């Protein structure tokens, strides 16, 4: 189909990737620092959602630099993922109001 | 089966080092945490550290000296934990444990008693125990065995290879002169015995030893 | 770190009584608490995980409850096999802790111990040793004295003494009381004689053998 | 009017089950939560657990031992509360209430007394209690009721189909071989008795019986 349906199916796909690897590595950065909480995979991916959405509630969060780095790049990958959605949508609007006029 | 396989008993001088194992079978995930915990003679359960054998890294007690150096061996599904430069203070029961990455150990190994000692090795010695010719039995008879002059602990003493199981009581051991000595007991029926035989069976795994000792009926 | 605390150390109960052992966590961990027993000689086992959560092959006897720093393991009619140390371990934050332990004591009735004796092997005589070994097995309380006799005439040198735990079978004690001579001592005494005083009689119960 | 209606009582013997019920009037929404509380005499409430009937999912304590399992019927509005193998730690009052889903119990229901025992089910017996020929009386009179040899508990006792309730006194009943025993007071204006009929009604739930006594000037 067109660019930007395929564009937003990709984002999709590759965002539920980027929670699954974001995940399990939060957990890996996390183990070892004390007082973190972002240790047990269950919640790790209920945390990578709610920041890839940006919602933060502030139940769970990372205390190390690289869990850090991690939650930067769920953030991103969300944000775009998102984003691109929206412009997916933006794209089908305009193209069916050039048509509603030729 | 046995999802998590520890030798049974590690002898080690003071300030020599030793690698402990821990063989899983059973499901496998790359996402599985492989912890140890110690346990001193009469006392708590300690955690030491861990293990995820799919990246290799780990993590360990920062509140204990560090006497642990924990590695993972990916093709024989085997978790080791180095302990170096041991005092009496590391003598303890070491048991592996399987955490799926969600809090819990789903299942522990059967642990490595680990023994900081000067003394040597030494197996034990098995010898029967049983009635007088004078002593009167009821409905039920009391037969057992001697198991001395071992070292290090454990030792593990079943009846029947296992298939006898009610009516026994194993002692702790008392320690006299650097070596152990314990006695094991069975009570059968009276009139079962010595038609249908009755046997101990001793395993000491520091000496890779396990004997046998049939009960008969003295002269 | 989190500090898990397991008061009181011992529970006495008796027979078929609900029992509650208690946790607390220095602070909140929702429900991140899991228990587990521990028989002796035995490895741990999981009986409950996020405080309240069964596991298959556990009794249903076994129930968790509790969220935030208080958790309670409870037994709904305990029997001999619960007799164990059960400890709480949180997983909440890291790293990963365990509480000091809970030992499950269950009160029966009283029970006078049967006692046995055994003269030496041949196979150890042998060896020019001879350990006359005498069990006193399953009485309630443990509380329990034995004395040895040789030729009529008190021993106490040589004389070594185990006791086990409360049994998870029956609720009861047992004691082993080991007298170990040389071939040459043994040689030289005839009558052996092991005399067990407990509370459920005013008279001790004595087992003897004569070496010929 | 009633809101919520539940039996006045259930006797069960010990080992056995028992189902009570909670039928709801009134404005009844999806979002509704019927809730049972226990309270065992003397004691205060306990929370047992709680039911959406529009889902039929429901709740309960998990720190007392589970004696309960809700169900409801959404035909017939009404929620029930099986209790099974029972023992006298279970004899209580079992109170319903209604929950908006906001969090308190607007309204309740008047409670079912759940009585745990071998004894069997006995109406009460009811007899006068006219003062005796020598009395004097004041410008007040007092006059009774007596309810003896019921069970298992309670009796509702009221005056004169309810309409006499000031200068009543209801006492607490005692137990004694198996059977209840209770007396009720009225008094009234010692001139309106006896030309204004005075009349106690009696009613015991377990036996489904509900009785009058007149009360008469001693002849
Ligand atoms: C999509 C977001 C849903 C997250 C649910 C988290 C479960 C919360 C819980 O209280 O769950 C309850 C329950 C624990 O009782 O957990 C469970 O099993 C829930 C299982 C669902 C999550 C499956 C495990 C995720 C593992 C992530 C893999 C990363 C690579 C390795």
């Amino acid at each position: 189909s067109a660019l930007h349906w395929r564009a937003a199916g990709a984002a999709t796909v590759l965002l539920v990737i980027v929670l699954l690897a974001g995940s399990y590595l939060a957990v890996l950065a996390e183990r070892g620092a004390p007082g973190a909480q972002l240790i047990t995979y269950p919640r790790a991916l209920w945390w990578s959602v709610e920041t890839a959405t940006t919602v933060g509630y502030g139940d769970l969060y990372p205390v190390t630099l690289w869990g850090r780095l991690v939650a930067v790049v769920v953030m991103v990958a969300g944000i775009t993922s998102f984003g691109l959605v929206t412009a997916a949508l933006a794209t089908w609007f305009v193209g069916r109001a050039q048509e509603r006029r030729g | 089966q046995v999802q998590l396989q520890q030798p049974g008993a590690e002898l080690v001088k003071p300030g020599a080092s030793v690698k402990l194992s821990c063989k899983a079978s059973g499901y496998t995930f790359t996402s599985d945490w492989i912890h140890w915990v110690k346990q001193r003679p009469g006392h708590g359960l300690e955690w030491i550290g861990e293990i995820i054998p799919s990246y290799g890294r780990a993590n360990y007690n920062e509140k204990i000296q560090k006497k642990a150096t924990l590695t993972a061996d990916k093709s024989s599904s085997t978790a080791f934990m180095q302990l170096s430069s041991l005092t009496s203070e590391d003598s303890a029961v070491y048991y592996c444990a399987r955490e799926r990455g969600d809090g819990y150990f789903a299942v522990w190994g059967a642990g490595t008693t680990v023994t900081v000692s000067s003394a040597k090795t030494t197996p034990p010695s098995v010898y029967p125990l049983a009635p007088g010719s004078a002593a009167q039995t009821n409905s039920m008879v009391t037969l057992g065995c001697l198991v001395k002059g071992y070292f290090p602990e454990p030792v593990t003493v079943t009846w029947n290879s296992g298939s006898l199981s009610s009516g026994v009581h194993t002692f702790p051991a008392v320690l006299q002169s650097d070596l152990y000595t314990l006695s094991s007991s069975v009570t059968v029926p009276s009139s079962s015995w010595p038609s249908e035989t009755v046997t101990c069976n001793v395993a000491h795994p520091a000496s890779s030893t396990k004997v046998d000792k049939k009960i008969v009926p003295r002269d | 770190d989190i500090l898990l605390t397991q008061s009181p150390a011992i529970l006495s109960v008796s027979p078929g009584e609900r029992v509650s052992f208690s946790c607390r966590a220095s602070q909140s961990i929702g429900t991140d608490i899991h228990w587990y027993q521990q028989r002796t000689n035995g490895s741990p086992r999981l009986l409950i995980k996020y405080a309240s959560e069964s596991i298959s092959g556990i009794p249903s006897r076994f129930s968790g409850s509790g969220s935030g720093t208080d958790f309670t393991l409870s037994i709904n009619s305990v029997e001999s096999e619960d007799i164990a140390n059960y400890y709480c371990q949180q997983s909440n934050r890291w790293p990963f802790t365990f509480g000091s332990g809970t030992k499950l004591e269950i009160k029966r009735a009283d029970a006078a111990p049967t006692v046995s004796i055994f003269p030496p092997s041949s196979e150890q005589l042998t060896s020019g040793g001879a350990s006359v070994v005498c069990f006193l097995n399953n009485f309630y309380p443990k509380d329990i004295n034995v004395k040895w006799k040789i030729d009529g005439s008190e021993r106490q040198n040589g004389v070594l003494n185990s006791w086990t735990d409360q049994d998870s079978k029956d609720s009861t004690y047992s004691m082993s009381s080991t007298l170990t001579l040389t071939k040459d001592e043994y040689e030289r005494h005839n009558s052996y004689t092991c005399e067990a005083t407990h509370k459920t009689s005013t008279s001790p119960i004595v087992k003897s053998f004569n070496r010929n």
